């Protein structure tokens, strides 16, 4: 069932005339380039990008916003450890120490609640979480929306 | 072309 | 608004929720316009929150990923033949707004060609903010809705950057409640550190390369690595071999 | 020798290689005898090497694991109903000798009950050495054969320990060419260190537990942890939850 | 196809009268205890166990024996990192630096050749390697027997 | 009963 070729299909599809029609995209046909999943050009001509997002995090945490950080634990591009360390830098206090959260009877990943931020790992999921662990990804999303901690048991 |  | 409504996409199964897509000009002077895709929750779930979802790259499309192979309502069949419904689509619980950003990505476009050579986090965000303000004027029934911003990867930048503008904007119509970041850039230094450690702990580089990476990249940013950093990562790449770095235990696409 | 030959096991498919199993007394005085299972390579592969395979625990059976759910020729059907052939059985290329060890494990037994309360690496190995010498007298056609010793886990002890006796024994009949260890104990200190780091890098413990484990266990051995070490690992256990620690991304058995 | 309940089946099977007969095990029925996969007693009454096997390794390496160490990289009980560090302690020189080895067209794991020892990881395999990656486990075994390095390409 |  997992198919690693999704980007190919997508590309085929979005480049279809009828699909753009239906989407109301490229109304006049003036985008005279093939639709692609990413732009290598922009990818390659990027400018400003602060090194740390932490300060924003501090600001919004102080502003009382809800902040959740998650990570698919089999991704190696922006891996869990990178996240653990970055969040670790905020120095927040822990309200609920690293614990296993369950989906049904299975451990979906783990989570730790700090004062002002919730961290959640999604077990066995790569970079595209809702792609590799769709079921668990949804649970994650529902809890975040509710502002409730990932479920134990 | 590196995608995060 | 009604004009952006989608009737049916090619190959689309019949569903019980609506979708809209279209353009919003975010920079008249430059002729920059962003394309969006809105996938709503069924009635039984309304009025559900509004969630702005953003993919990273930078230069990757929210529609292509987010909507098409991730949390979006459908998945594209092979050969781009049609669609299947995503049984775990996040629009089962929220009104999901996918934004192709920045201009130049996906279906988003710019009238000033150089725009595509000058992108940066700042403009990206300002334009996104613009997009929103305007978007809400087009979908005024969404004003005041609980609103969240979420994304993955490079969107670890985009999300909190936008969030901060929104927050600071003091835009009364936007009821920003928070944001969520998945596998995202958070802090270059720490991220670099955790990255290499993780790789070494997953048996993907040599000890020497681990060490070379730590020494070459630590003062750099993910997006703009030094030449030492790149030389080091070229070796890591060679050590990694033909695996999918975005999912270590899954196969690479063969076509 | 011929007497140890197996004709057919219950539920066994028909195959093109022979197997033998039986007992060898390794300690007359104590009445210690080890049970073995020999699964030979088909003719087309002979004369193939002789490989002694050992499971760990300590207290786990080479037959139960090695032979029955790993590199062995067959796999047991559910409910212990019968057998299936292991398409990747290592006896496709070597004569595989599985040893239940020490006495008390599997089908191996001891006439002195206390034996089972006094096991240790030393005796384990000496008895294994004995087993071998004797085994070869029973299968004299294996003398001089290229011989290897291999195992996993606690056999990281058993294998090199036995290997050293054999080597030093200067037993002419045993042509020991080397050994291979899989996921094995090699050095308590380093192993402890890599273990915790690996766990933390797989998101299985908290930062604090990572730290508590490092501080509690580092001067201990895997087999005999201090009480600090155990307290710490009890927490890790709680953090790990209901997963299979021997295969992180696979499900636990539900029966 | 993967079935985590194998130990149960085994236990059922070996405790069968006919199977023991066929095996020539417990000839006289005097083992008056159920056959089990491990002995908790011995497990729990273990005595001597040196802390390091390294010295033996040094000895046998010096004696010229062939020595290979492997590791299923998704095992958390005696994980790859524990191994990397232990072998690292031998301080051997590297003849062939960490490289991806392939089975067919797929990366089976990685390997590094030192002077006197070969290290091999088996990608995606838990503790029981030939259980989780049977195909790759066999490749590993054939190369070791031949005394040849895991194949690149 | 810990198995390596
Ligand atoms: C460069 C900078 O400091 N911040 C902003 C601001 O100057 C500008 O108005 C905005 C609009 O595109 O993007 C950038
Ligand atoms: C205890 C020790 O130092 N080494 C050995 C040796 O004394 C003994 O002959 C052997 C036999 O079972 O097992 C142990
Ligand atoms: N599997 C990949 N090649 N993924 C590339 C896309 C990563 C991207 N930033 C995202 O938003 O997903
Ligand atoms: N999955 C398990 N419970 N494995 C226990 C067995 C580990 C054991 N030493 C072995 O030799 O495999």
């Amino acid at each position: 069932s997992y198919d690693p070729c999704t980007e190919r299909y997508s590309t085929a599809y979005y480049n279809r005339r009828d699909v753009q029609m239906a989407l109301h995209a490229n109304v006049t046909g003036a985008m005279n380039y093939t639709w692609a999943t990413c732009s290598d050009t922009i990818n390659t001509h990027w400018h400003d990008a602060p090194r740390s997002m932490l300060p924003i995090y501090r600001e919004l945490i102080a502003a009382g916003l809800r902040i959740w950080v998650f990570s698919g634990d089999t991704d190696a591009v922006v891996p869990l450890t990178a996240t653990r360390y970055s969040i670790g830098a905020l120095g927040l206090p822990t309200t609920t120490s690293w614990y296993p959260w369950y989906d049904d009877q299975e451990v979906g990943g783990w989570s730790q609640v700090y004062k002002g931020l919730t961290l959640v790992s999604v077990r066995g999921a790569g970079h595209e979480v809702p792609l590799h662990r769709p079921r668990q990804a949804l649970v994650l999303f529902q809890y975040f929306l509710q502002g409730k901690p990932m479920p134990g048991q | 072309f590196x995608l995060f | 608004h009604a004009a952006d409504r989608i009737a049916r996409l090619p190959g689309q199964p019949a569903v019980d929720f609506d979708m809209y897509s279209g353009y919003i000009t975010v920079d008249e002077g430059a002729g920059r316009s962003l394309f969006y895709l809105l996938q709503e929750a069924p009635e039984d779930a309304q009025p559900a929150p509004l969630v702005l979802w953003l993919n990273g790259g930078p230069g990757c499309s929210s529609v292509a990923y987010g909507a098409s192979e991730e949390l979006g309502a459908f998945r594209v069949k092979p050969r781009g033949a049609g669609l299947v419904l995503n049984e775990y689509r996040w629009n089962k619980v929220a009104n999901v707004l996918f934004l192709d950003s920045p201009a130049g990505v996906g279906f988003s476009y710019t009238n000033t060609s150089s725009d595509i050579y000058t992108s940066g986090d700042n403009r990206t965000a300002h334009d996104s903010y613009a997009f929103l303000a305007k978007w809400f004027e087009r979908f005024p029934h969404y004003k005041y809705r609980d609103f969240y911003i979420a994304g993955e990867s490079y969107a670890g930048h985009y999300v909190p950057e936008l969030s901060q503008l929104v927050h600071r904007s003091k835009n009364p119509v936007i009821n920003l409640k928070g944001f969520m970041v998945g596998n995202g850039l958070i802090d270059d230094y720490h991220d670099y550190v955790g990255t290499f450690e993780f790789w070494w702990n997953h048996g993907i580089v040599s000890d020497d390369t681990y060490r070379r990476l730590k020494e070459a990249c630590l003062h750099d940013s993910f997006i703009h690595p030094s030449p030492a950093c790149d030389a080091a990562t070229d070796v890591a790449t060679a050590e990694q071999g033909n695996i999918d770095m975005y999912s270590l235990y899954t196969p690479v696409c063969n076509i």
